[PDB]
């Protein structure tokens, strides 16, 4: 309060100037693998493999919401609920006054198909030595340089090419779901409006 | 009955705090 | 095997299992970790108060939200006595078609609160499923301020010193004043401003607040002085509550006794209560001297307490320096202070409800009464074994000693034979007395002649009653008298309504007591003295006696001293906390039984079976247990079951964790260190499984640690079990 | 999607993913060496 | 490993030398007492912390004293 | 006697000389707990250059509006709710941005409220004393402005007047 | 400073720089007539004329806060008489 120091002299903080220019993507990623290491290590967060690896998922995520759209529009996509009596009191949702609504069968159908391409994934996952690209990074492996704001721009299948797709289809997928929160829309009827009416006709 | 938005951004918000958490955490050292 | 406990480098070179095993049970202990200095030390206590408080705010919202989402909060506000309050929904997929029928509530299985947390918020005035969803958002953004708070207080510039953590003046200053005294006198705001027109039908929001004054004269009275304007015209007697029918006008008002409605005090009383305490911390926190050269220094008023004739040694100069730089003392006088505080929680919220329709949710008073009890009973031991670390660790007497003569702590090292002597006494005596008399009531009442019972009529404790107004034994003293001073003084401020409630069988304020209450009375007391026995003696004998004249040396905590010399089993300090915790428990299982058994017999009606079948063991055995037994037991049946089939898994769960910590505290390690030396050469020599081992060394628990595992096993087992027991018994009986 | 779908989605996601993953991430560090 | 302290009120009777299981304590050459001889405890790592030599001990309280510490196979009596 | 501010009044030790603006207003001694005034500078100024915004800000709709109807509120109070939930989240999650990398930046930094921002350049080539006189400036803006926001607020909370 | 005392009576420091260098002859009697005045505004607000919402009076119920103080001049009143004041 006066007598004494609330602070003691031998605890004050120091610049780092070791992040001197260092522009705030090279600040973060260097913050990040600094602060949180054997996760950085392994490529996890703000990495160029986490990166490329999301990139892909959302540009295969496009596709198959293209593809659902496509389904529910074309008379697939299964109709009515599921069978509490064949599949156990978890599938039932609620009980308004003595009728069960359960999970749509749909919803479970495309669930299952998810369920295929995770399962993919997993095997991938713990199939590392028989990949072409693994998931995560080997210790000594060092993460990919960060590609920057804008990737070269190098056309047909390479690695510039795959990455600025997938940062296009993440961004995508963020605009997406900021537009259906915005509005309110279904995203499917998001992605209808976006496409003037091709996908849900 | 609170609104699906309601909900949202109450998780949305409860993930902040989460990231707030770990940050103690990881601060209060291995 | 060499970074789990970063604390204990003399842990992480253990070889075996019980390197995580110790790594758990020492983590918190900061004092005892490797590489440590005091500063470091009050700055992770500070951090880890802050994650701690921000867990209880996390806590305290999830229950509002779960409240706000899958309660029947609205509904319960228009029929409170019929609407039985749901705590959370429940989605088990463990379930079978009859357990989701039987556990269904309106649109989806949930379970029924027990907490009474929907009075206490509908007392306050919260009417509506988004006054709870604010106030869950603005927990979680209380939650994540404390974290925050907790992570800037260890970083390098924020870091407190020494000294500020040991600023006496200072912080007792703030805290009574600013915590106690602001704190009551913004929820005296909050009463005013919200609760009190809301309990009237006025809805006061976060948008017209600035503008619905709490008063029609509104803060004129305060300021020119005519404070009784606040008092006039209170609630009428035909106040209907959340509803302006028969309401009134005034704030502060001095009632005394219950809502007529509602069956619990007056907000205006509680508002004014709180008014008052207010004042009075917010004056009392002016005390202590700052930098501005008044108040007090308590190192002068410590050493200045010295009766001159000479009984307490040199006084408490001493205690001033004992006391600030050791942590075990003040944290065993805040957890002793805590457990009185809730033990008064529990036994002023049943005899003077302070939540609206809460007297009638006779589950949820059960649960709270015995959750505070047990709390209390939690924190006296554990202020207990704080005072016997601080005596291990902490205690110095050359600080506690002046030339010779010891100070009011050092001489209670001298004449600790004595306390622990008497209490032993003391402890004997209640003993064998209270059980002679109820072995004598059971053996006369087995045989058939109940009249020669030995029913001693509690006289000193109805006379107390009487002194407070209960003109029910006939005694005339002091308020059971319309001529006696004490009468005639407060005759019109708050005796009518103390008296119309006192004087009242349908209350439990001041319940009528015989020869059952004396007896139980008197058992209670035996389980006090004896838990204290043993806690004393632990905390007095914890710097050695004659078996081990050095126990100091070997910390607070340690399995024994050998096996020479007679033997050495249990002889550390932690040993008393380990054997007082079964007589907690057991005192605690007493105070609850008595409470839950005669709130029972008042609600069933039957308050003669209490009165009767309560002066003998057989009686509480049979009319207690085996009589209440029933609707929990019948949770579940060859036949079908019931929304209270839960209780009755809890209470098998909890009689087969009872069980296994029985095995825990029997059965002694070394008869499983040879059988896990069996089992490692079975492992070892078979085929298909060698190539598997393990990294650690699996070796049996040590002495201490299993110990503290049949202790918990006993608790959680014990918790469990009369948890199940009390709400099943209730709700199965009383519908 | 519905709000009473949420404990379908989450009571099987905390109640099994999180224990997998906290146990294999508490192994591993209970396991490391120096 | 445990520790184990020798004190001076030590009469060198060497009960705790030969009652030692893991040869841990020895007798060495002193001028303190009559016998001549007092305790020492040399081989420490080979503590098991049993306290047989305790037990032996005539002296008021004690001269060979173990205070038992961090645990080793050696000193966990393991033969895995 | 030291502090300018209150002429009887001794300054405390941390007001002295440097960090311009320093009139020895300190009363109650809050400089004292600080370790530094690095950070206490740091929010004041940020305080300072807020409450400059909010006093033009609130002056412009006062008098000026955008061509759009949700910003046709001359009340700032009532415009805080009139507005879309999406151009105030958008302004927050802005401001939330800019905040972070200074979040990194203030706790350790000596100088926390230098944020590099000066893209007129109106600090280059300016001399010592006048740069301090431009800190001085700006200081005694930001507080007489902070007054005046704070005086806005309540005139309008308390008799719906948004100005004058 | 040292408040700490063993003699028949505290040092007078104890009473403070304002109660230290009162005379003995000022307390005594200042005490005595604090503890009567209390008295009576305590037996006059109450005791002889029951209390009620109307009936406060500042002067009974600051003067009842005498009786307490009273208890504190005359100790005062005593030190100093013992300390040769
Ligand atoms: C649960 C959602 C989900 C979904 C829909 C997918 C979808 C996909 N993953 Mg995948 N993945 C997931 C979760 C998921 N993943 C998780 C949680 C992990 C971490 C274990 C992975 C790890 C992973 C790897 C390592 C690989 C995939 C691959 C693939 C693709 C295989 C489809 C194919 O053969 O196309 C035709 C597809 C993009 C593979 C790929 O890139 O496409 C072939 C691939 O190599 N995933
Ligand atoms: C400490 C407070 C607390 C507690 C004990 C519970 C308890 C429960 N919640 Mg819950 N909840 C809380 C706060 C809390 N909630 C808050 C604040 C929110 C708002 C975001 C929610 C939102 C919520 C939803 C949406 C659902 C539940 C559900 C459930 C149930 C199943 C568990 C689950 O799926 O959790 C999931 C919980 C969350 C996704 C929110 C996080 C919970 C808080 C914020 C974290 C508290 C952490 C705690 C302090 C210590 C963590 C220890 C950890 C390190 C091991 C269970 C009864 C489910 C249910 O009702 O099933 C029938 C369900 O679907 N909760
Ligand atoms: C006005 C200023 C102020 C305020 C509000 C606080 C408030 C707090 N400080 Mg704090 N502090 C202050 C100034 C202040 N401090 C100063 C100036 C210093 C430096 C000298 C400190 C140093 C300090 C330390 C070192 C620590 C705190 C801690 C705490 C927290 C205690 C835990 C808690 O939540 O209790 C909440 C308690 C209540 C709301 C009230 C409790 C009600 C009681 C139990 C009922 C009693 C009623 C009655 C007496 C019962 C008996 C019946 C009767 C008949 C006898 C609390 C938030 C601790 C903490 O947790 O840090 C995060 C901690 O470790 N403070
Ligand atoms: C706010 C109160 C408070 C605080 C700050 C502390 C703080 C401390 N205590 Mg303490 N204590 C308290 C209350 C408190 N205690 C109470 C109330 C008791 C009486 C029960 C004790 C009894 C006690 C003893 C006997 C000892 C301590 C010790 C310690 C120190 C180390 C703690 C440690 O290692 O944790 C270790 C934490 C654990 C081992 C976790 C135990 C968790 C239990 C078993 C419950 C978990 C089961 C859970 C209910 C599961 C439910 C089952 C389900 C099926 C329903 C530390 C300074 C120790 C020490 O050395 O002090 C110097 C020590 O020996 N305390
Ligand atoms: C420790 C508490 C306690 C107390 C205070 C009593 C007191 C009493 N019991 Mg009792 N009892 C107790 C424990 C106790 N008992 C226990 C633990 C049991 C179970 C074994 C019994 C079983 C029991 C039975 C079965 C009976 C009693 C009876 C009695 C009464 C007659 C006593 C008697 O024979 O006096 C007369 C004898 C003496 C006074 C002996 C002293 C005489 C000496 C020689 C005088 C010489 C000096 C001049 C008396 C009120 C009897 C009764 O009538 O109850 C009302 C009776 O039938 N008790
Ligand atoms: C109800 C209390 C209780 C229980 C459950 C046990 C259980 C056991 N005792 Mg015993 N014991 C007890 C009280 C109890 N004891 C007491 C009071 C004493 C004091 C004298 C002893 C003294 C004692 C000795 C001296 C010995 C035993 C032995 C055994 C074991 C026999 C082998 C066996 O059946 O394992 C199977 C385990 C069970 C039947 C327990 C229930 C397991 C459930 C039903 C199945 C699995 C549940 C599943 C894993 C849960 C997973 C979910 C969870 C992670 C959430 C077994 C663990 C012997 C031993 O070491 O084992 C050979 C032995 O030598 N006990
Ligand atoms: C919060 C905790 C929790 C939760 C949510 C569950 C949930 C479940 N338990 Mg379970 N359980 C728990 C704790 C829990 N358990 C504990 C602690 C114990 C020990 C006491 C048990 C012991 C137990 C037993 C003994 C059994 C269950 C069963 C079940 C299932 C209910 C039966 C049914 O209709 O499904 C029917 C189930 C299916 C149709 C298939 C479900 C298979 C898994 C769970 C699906 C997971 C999908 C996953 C994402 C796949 C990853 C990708 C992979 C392909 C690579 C359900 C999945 C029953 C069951 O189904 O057994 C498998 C059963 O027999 N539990
Ligand atoms: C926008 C975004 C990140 C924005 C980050 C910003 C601005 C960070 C700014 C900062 O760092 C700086 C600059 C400096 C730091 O000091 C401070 C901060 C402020 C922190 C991430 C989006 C991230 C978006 C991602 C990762 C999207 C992933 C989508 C996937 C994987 C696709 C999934 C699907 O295909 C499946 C699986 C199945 C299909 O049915 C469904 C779909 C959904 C289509
Ligand atoms: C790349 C992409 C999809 C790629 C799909 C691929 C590769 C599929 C490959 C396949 O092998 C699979 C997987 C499976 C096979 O069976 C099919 C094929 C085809 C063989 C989608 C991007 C989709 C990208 C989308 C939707 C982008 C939306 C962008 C928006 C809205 C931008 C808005 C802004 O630009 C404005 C308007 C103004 C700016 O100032 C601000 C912002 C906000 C930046
Ligand atoms: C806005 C302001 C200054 C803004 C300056 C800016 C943005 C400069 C930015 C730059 O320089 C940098 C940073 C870096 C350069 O490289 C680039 C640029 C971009 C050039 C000062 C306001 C300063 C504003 C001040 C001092 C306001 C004082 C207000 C008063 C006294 C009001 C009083 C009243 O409102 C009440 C109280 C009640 C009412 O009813 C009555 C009245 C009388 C109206
Ligand atoms: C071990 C130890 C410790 C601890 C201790 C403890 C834990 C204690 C407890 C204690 C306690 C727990 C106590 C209690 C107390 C109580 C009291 C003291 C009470 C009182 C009351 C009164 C006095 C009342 C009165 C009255 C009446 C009766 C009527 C009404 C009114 C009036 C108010 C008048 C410590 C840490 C410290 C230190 C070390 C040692
Ligand atoms: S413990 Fe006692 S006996 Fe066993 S070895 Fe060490 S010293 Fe010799």
């Amino acid at each position: 309060g006066t007598p004494f120091d609330t602070v003691s002299k031998d605890e004050l903080a120091v610049e780092n100037k070791a992040m001197a220019g260092k522009s705030v993507f090279e600040r973060a990623m260097a913050d990040f693998n600094g602060r949180y290491p054997a996760v950085a290590a392994l490529g996890l967060g703000p990495s160029a493999k986490a990166e490329r690896w999301n990139g892909r998922h959302a540009m295969f995520g496009w596709i198959v919401l293209l593809a659902t759209g496509y389904a529910q529009a074309h008379g697939l996509l299964p109709e009515g609920g599921m069978d509490a009596k064949e599949w156990g009191t978890w599938v039932i949702v609620s009980t308004t006054n003595g009728e069960q609504v359960t999970i749509p069968a749909a919803r479970a159908a495309i669930a299952i198909g998810h369920l295929h391409f995770g399962a993919v994934g997993v095997f991938a996952a713990y199939s590392k030595n028989s990949v072409k690209d693994r998931l995560l990074l080997e210790p000594g492996e060092k993460d990919e340089a960060p590609a920057g704001l804008f990737p070269a721009l190098r056309p047909g299948l390479t690695k510039e090419a795959e990455m600025l797709n997938g940062r296009v289809a993440m961004l995508g997928l963020v605009a997406l779901v900021a537009v259906s929160a915005a509005t309110g829309q279904d995203i499917l009827s998001v992605i209808d409006q976006g496409l003037g009416g091709l996908l849900l006709k | 009955m609170i609104y699906d938005s309601q909900v949202y951004i109450a998780l949305v918000i409860a993930v902040v705090a989460s990231v707030l958490a770990i940050r103690l955490g990881a601060t209060l050292y291995n | 095997v060499y970074k789990f406990p970063k604390f204990s480098k003399a842990l992480a070179e253990d070889p075996s299992t019980r390197r995580i095993w110790y790594g758990i049970a020492t983590a918190h202990d900061f004092e005892s970790h490797d590489a440590m200095t005091e500063s470091k030390l009050y700055q992770k206590i500070f951090a880890s108060h802050f994650g701690h408080i921000a867990i209880i705010f996390l806590w305290t919202a999830g229950n509002l939200f779960h409240v706000a989402w899958q309660g029947n909060f609205e509904a319960w506000i228009l029929n409170p006595l019929k609407v039985r309050p749901i705590a959370h929904a429940i989605w088990d997929p463990h379930f079978g078609q009859a357990a989701y029928k039987a556990f269904l509530k309106t649109s989806s299985p949930a379970n029924l609160a027990l907490s009474g947390v929907y009075e206490w918020w509908y007392t306050i005035g919260m009417r509506t499923n988004n006054d709870l969803y604010q106030g869950s958002f603005f927990l979680i953004l209380l939650s994540s301020l404390l974290l925050f708070a907790g992570w800037l207080h260890l970083q390098p510039s924020f870091r407190p010193s020494l000294d500020w953590f040991k600023a006496n003046e200072y912080r007792l200053n703030h805290h009574l004043s600013g915590l106690f005294g602001v704190s009551s006198l913004a929820w005296t705001g909050h009463l005013v401003h919200v609760a009190i027109p809301e309990s009237r039908g006025i809805h006061v929001g976060w948008d017209n607040f600035l503008t619905v004054l709490p008063h029609p004269e509104g803060l004129t009275p305060f300021f020119s002085g005519n404070w009784k304007a606040y008092a006039q015209n209170p609630d009428t007697a035909s106040h209907i509550f959340g509803s302006g029918e028969g309401s009134g006008t005034a704030i502060l008002t001095f009632l005394g006794g219950f809502h007529p409605q509602t069956k619990s005090l007056w907000l205006t009383d509680m508002a004014h209560h709180h008014l008052a305490i207010a004042v009075l911390f917010i004056v009392a926190g002016h005390m202590y001297r700052t930098n501005w050269l008044i108040g007090h220094q308590m190192k002068l008023i410590l050493e200045a307490h010295r009766p001159p004739g000479g009984r307490l040694g040199i006084g408490h100069i001493g205690l001033y320096e004992t006391i600030t730089n050791s942590l075990h003392f003040q944290l065993g006088l805040a957890l002793a202070a805590l457990g009185v505080a809730t033990s008064l929680t529990a036994q002023h919220m049943y005899a003077l409800p302070p939540y609206a329709f809460l007297a009638s949710n006779f589950p949820t008073q059960a649960a709270l009464y015995t959750h505070h009890q047990y709390i209390a009973g939690f924190l006296m031991v554990g202020a207990f074994a704080h005072g016997a670390i601080f005596f291990v660790r902490d205690y110095d007497p050359a600080v506690n000693t002046r030339n010779g003569e010891k100070n009011v702590l050092a001489r209670m090292l001298e004449h600790k034979e004595a306390i622990i002597s008497h209490l032993s006494w003391v402890s004997l005596f209640l003993g064998f007395h209270t059980l002679g008399i109820y072995v004598h009531n059971d053996v006369v009442v087995a045989f058939g002649q109940p009249e020669k019972q030995i029913l001693v009529e509690p006289l000193f404790a109805e006379w107390i009653q009487a002194a407070s107004g209960k003109t029910l034994y006939n005694f005339d003293l002091l308020l059971a008298s319309s001529n006696s001073p004490a009468s005639v003084a407060s005759s019109q401020l708050w005796l009518p309504g103390w008296l119309s409630a006192i004087n009242d069988g349908k209350n439990s304020l001041f319940l009528p007591i015989g020869p059952g209450d004396f007896l139980v009375h008197h058992a209670i007391a035996l389980g006090l003295h004896t838990t204290t026995l043993i806690l004393v003696k632990g905390a007095l004998d914890a710097r050695g006696s004659k078996l081990m004249p050095d126990k100091k040396d070997f910390g607070y905590s340690f399995p024994c001293d050998g096996p020479g010399r007679g033997g050495t089993c249990d002889i550390s300090a932690w040993d008393a906390f380990y054997l007082a915790m079964f007589w907690m428990l057991n005192t605690i299982g007493w105070v609850t039984f008595y409470w839950h058994w005669k709130h029972l017999t008042l609600w069933q009606g039957n308050q003669v079976q209490f009165n009767e079948s309560s002066n003998y063991i057989m009686g509480w055995l049979r009319d207690y247990l085996w009589l209440n037994s029933s609707p929990l037991i019948n949770g579940y049946n060859p036949f079908g079951m019931n929304s209270l089939s839960v209780w009755a898994w809890m209470f098998l769960f909890g009689h087969l964790v009872w069980a296994t910590g029985f095995m825990f505290l029997i059965s002694w390690r070394g008869y499983w260190q040879e059988l896990i030396e069996t089992i490692v050469w079975a492992h070892e020599r078979t085929p298909l499984a060698n190539l598997v081992r393990w990294k650690d060394k699996p070796v049996a628990l040590s002495i201490v640690q299993a110990r503290l595992v049949g202790l918990a096993h006993f608790t959680i087992g014990y918790v469990l079990t009369y948890a199940a027991f009390v709400i099943a018994s209730t709700i199965g009986k009383l519908g | 999607m519905s709000l009473d779908l949420l404990p379908s989605f989450f009571v099987p996601l905390v109640g099994l993913v999180l224990p997998l993953f906290s146990i294999i991430g508490l192994f591993l560090y209970i396991e490391k060496e120096n | 490993s445990h520790t184990v302290k020798i004190y001076d009120t030590c009469i060198g009777c060497t009960q705790c030398v030969r009652a030692c299981p893991t040869d841990v304590l020895e007798m060495v050459p002193w001028d303190g007492c009559k016998a001549g001889q007092i305790a020492s405890a040399p081989r420490t790592e080979d503590c098991v912390g049993c306290k047989r030599c305790e037990t032996a001990c005539p002296t008021d309280f004690l001269s060979v004293r173990v205070y038992l510490g961090g645990e080793t196979t050696r000193s966990l009596g393991l033969a895995y | 006697a030291q502090s300018k501010a209150l002429p009887f009044l001794k300054a405390p030790a941390k007001l002295d000389g440097s960090l311009a603006g320093d009139f020895g207003f300190d009363p109650m001694g809050i400089s004292d707990q600080v370790a530094n005034l690095k950070y206490v500078r740091a929010a004041e100024l940020k305080h300072c250059r807020v409450a400059m915004l909010g006093f033009l800000g609130w002056v412009v709709q006062q008098y000026v509006h955008l061509p759009g109807e949700i910003y046709a509120e001359s009340n700032p109070l009532k415009a805080l709710t009139s507005v879309p939930l999406l151009s105030q989240i958008q302004i927050f999650l802005f401001i939330g941005a800019i905040e972070l990398a200074t979040l990194d930046q203030t706790y350790t930094a000596d100088k926390p409220w230098d944020l590099g921002f000066d893209p007129l350049n109106f600090s280059k080539g300016k001399s010592e004393q006048q740069m301090k006189d431009l800190e001085v400036k700006e200081l005694k803006n930001g507080r007489v402005a902070m007054i005046a926001i704070m005086g806005l607020i309540a005139q309008t909370l308390y008799t719906g007047v948004p100005l004058f | 400073e040292s408040t700490y005392w063993e003699g028949k009576a505290p040092p007078s420091v104890v009473l403070g720089p304002f109660l230290s260098k009162i005379p003995s002859g000022v307390l005594g009697p200042a005490s005595l007539v604090a503890l009567i005045v209390g008295s009576y505004c305590t037996h006059e607000s109450n005791i002889f004329n029951t209390l009620t919402v109307d009936t406060i009076y500042p002067a009974y119920v600051l003067g009842s806060f005498l009786t307490p103080i009273s208890w504190g001049l005359h100790v005062a009143a005593w030190i100093q008489k013992m300390n040769k004041a």
